[PDB]
């Protein structure tokens, strides 16, 4: 689909950046690559690993609720608390409500509840001092294709071509969008900057955001590769 | 097992 089609474009954007070496200039001016124009409407704020049972819930940044339970559907809910979207394993979409929900949702809205009394009482909420870009008015959500976890991180693939990385050492975050064809980083301090990729090569970065983007490198490689 | 308590 045209999901298959921005991962390969974050993977080659992911690619021409890091074959330039950003990190090792005469001079790195990482700060003008700085694009805040170019920060993400949608992130991931929460999430809950439940796979052991039923799947993973998570919190977009609009305080949306969604889960991909393991037999890779996904069920979502508006952050007004009514409006449904339920996603089959195929990508096939329908918009429901919790008030005229179909019984056979029955056991699935009940975990998606479980996910979403748990989050609003738990977590913290990743970016949260960040105004997220706009969207228009009546937009759909995305809604979360797949996810794995490593030693190092836990990554996300959003269905918007949103690919997230939370590293667990340091809670260090990437948030890359190929659309944007822009990275934001938000640092251990959760100060946050958002970069166009193009200007990265163009002017460098320090080598911990070099790093990240390494890593990034792979682990986008292996959403493509599955 | 969860995101950042």
């Amino acid at each position: 689909e045209a999901i298959e089609c921005h991962l390969s474009d974050l993977l080659q954007q992911l690619t021409s950046v890091n074959a330039s070496k950003p990190s090792e200039r005469g001079l790195v001016r990482q700060e003008e690559a700085e694009d805040p124009a170019c920060i993400p409407i949608f992130w991931v704020s929460k999430w809950v690993d439940y796979s052991d049972k039923y799947g993973l819930g998570y919190q977009l940044c609009d305080n949306s609720v969604g889960v991909l339970f393991n037999d890779s559907t996904r069920l979502i809910l508006y952050n007004d608390g009514d409006s449904l979207q339920y996603i089959e394993r195929d990508g096939t979409e329908s918009y429901l409500t919790v008030s005229s929900h179909p019984n056979s949702l029955m056991k699935k809205i009940t975990l998606l509840n479980y996910f979403r009394n748990y989050m609003s009482e738990h977590l913290l909420k990743a970016g949260a001092n960040i105004t997220p870009r706009e969207g228009d008015e009546l937009a759909r959500l995305p809604y979360l294709r797949t996810w794995f976890r490593t030693r190092s991180a836990i990554i996300l693939h959003l269905s918007n071509g949103t690919v997230q990385i939370n590293f667990f050492q340091d809670h260090t975050k990437l948030i890359l969008c190929p659309l944007m064809a822009a990275v934001t980083y938000i640092n251990e301090k959760r100060d946050f900057q958002t970069y166009r990729l193009s200007l990265l090569e163009e002017y460098g970065c320090c080598k911990e955001l070099a790093s990240r983007l390494r890593y990034a490198r792979t682990m986008v490689d292996k959403l493509l590769s599955s | 097992k969860t995101s950042t308590i």
